[PDB]
């Protein structure tokens, strides 16, 4: 089948999110020399509005365009179970031959988080 | 940790946990900093094939989507192609940070890939050298050892390589180790030096490998003790060196 799905998981509710729109656009120009028919490239974006999954597919003349697959209330992107939501969505609606996960964010390694609780 | 939502921030413990309901990954590419880190590669080691990011600071601005996303669908070779597009777009236009910006970004940048299958491999490598080589609790003596973080407040990550080059003087010990390493690290590019938001310009030393690890201080306990929650703690071998046992 050749098919591959991407999920871009983008935590930009942070000093990153004027950066996101440029980034998701430039996805879509990327999208563009990539075969839309077996690619599937999903995009979770939470930025300084409500979080929301989309695709950005072609349209039957070719133009890129956005498809919404999931909108979200205003949440934790950064919690496990949200994460696990958004991930089960993403690969189940589109099974293919290979997958790979991009993560979009602020990054410290392995460092513990600055505000826990107790 | 990886992601800032507000003020909340995902361990990667929990990170981990999250990506079990994923199907397997052929690449984990995190356009964010400090990834690149064999603390990370090892507990998301069964997540995926391969760990893409730098093991330092990455540019604002982050990947070139519009060669990024062409390379993440490519037939074979998707993670290598991630890595080998993002960093040729910098190096393109890299001038050494002269008049740097994100619409403008001069100041280069740094991309390695790990081969996660070899992390277990590496643990077990890493075992046989850090009890012999540090037994006593002290200070290392890190100069040549490349540091990733420029913030000298923190200096949280170091290049693992030079580091246990350091440790057993590039001895035979070495070698053997590095036969394992050797595994783990598929790409590592870097331009002559790559911006740091908190010191600015920095050299990347052209010894180092890509991957960065932790190293134990006497100024920060609370994040030595930290460290010894992390996976890759349990197995390298720190558990039985001076510093913990
Ligand atoms: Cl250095
Ligand atoms: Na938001
Ligand atoms: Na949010
Ligand atoms: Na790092
Ligand atoms: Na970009
Ligand atoms: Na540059
Ligand atoms: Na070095
Ligand atoms: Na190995
Ligand atoms: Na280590």
């Amino acid at each position: 089948v050749g098919s591959r799905t991407v999920l871009v998981y983008m935590i930009a509710q942070n000093s990153l999110a004027p950066l996101a729109s440029a980034d998701i656009e430039e996805m879509k120009e990327g999208m563009r020399q990539v075969d839309a028919t077996s690619g599937n490239l999903l995009v979770y974006i939470d930025d300084y509005s409500a979080p929301r999954l989309i695709r950005l597919g072609k349209d039957k003349k070719g133009k890129v365009v956005e498809e919404t697959i999931e909108n979200y209330p205003e949440q934790n992107s950064a919690d496990a179970n949200v994460m696990k939501k958004v991930i089960s969505t993403a690969f189940n609606q589109y099974k293919a031959e290979k997958y790979g996960m991009v993560f979009w964010s602020h990054g410290e390694g392995w460092i513990p988080s600055p505000a826990k609780t107790r | 940790w990886f992601g800032q939502d507000g003020n909340n921030y995902m361990d990667i413990a929990d990170l981990h946990a999250a990506l079990q309901v994923a199907p397997d990954l052929d690449f984990l590419f995190f356009d964010a900093c400090f990834m690149e880190a064999v603390e990370v590669a090892y507990a998301l080691r069964d997540c995926g094939s391969y760990l893409i990011s730098s093991p330092t600071e990455i540019p604002g601005p982050g990947a070139p989507y519009q060669t990024v996303v062409p390379a993440m669908f490519s037939a074979e070779n998707a993670a290598l192609k991630i890595a080998s597009c993002y960093y040729d777009y910098y190096q393109s236009r890299y001038d050494d940070g002269i008049g740097m910006s994100n619409e403008d970004w001069t100041g280069g940048v740094s991309v390695g890939v790990a081969k996660m299958s070899e992390l277990e491999n590496l643990a077990v490598a890493t075992s046989k050298v850090l009890p012999r080589y540090i037994t006593g609790k002290q200070n290392f003596d890190l100069s040549g050892v490349m540091c990733y973080d420029r913030r000298t407040d923190k200096q949280y990550y170091y290049d693992l390589d030079r580091f246990i080059y350091q440790i057993t003087a590039g001895n035979g010990d070495y070698d053997s180790w590095r036969e394992a390493f050797d595994k783990v690290m598929v790409y590592w590019k870097s331009t002559p030096r790559n911006y740091s938001a908190y010191a600015g310009m920095f050299t990347m030393n052209q010894d180092a490998k890509g991957l960065s690890t932790y190293i134990p201080r006497m100024s920060a306990p609370s994040l030595n003790t930290s460290y010894q929650q992390t996976e890759w703690y349990k197995v390298s071998g720190w558990a039985d060196t001076g510093w913990y046992k």
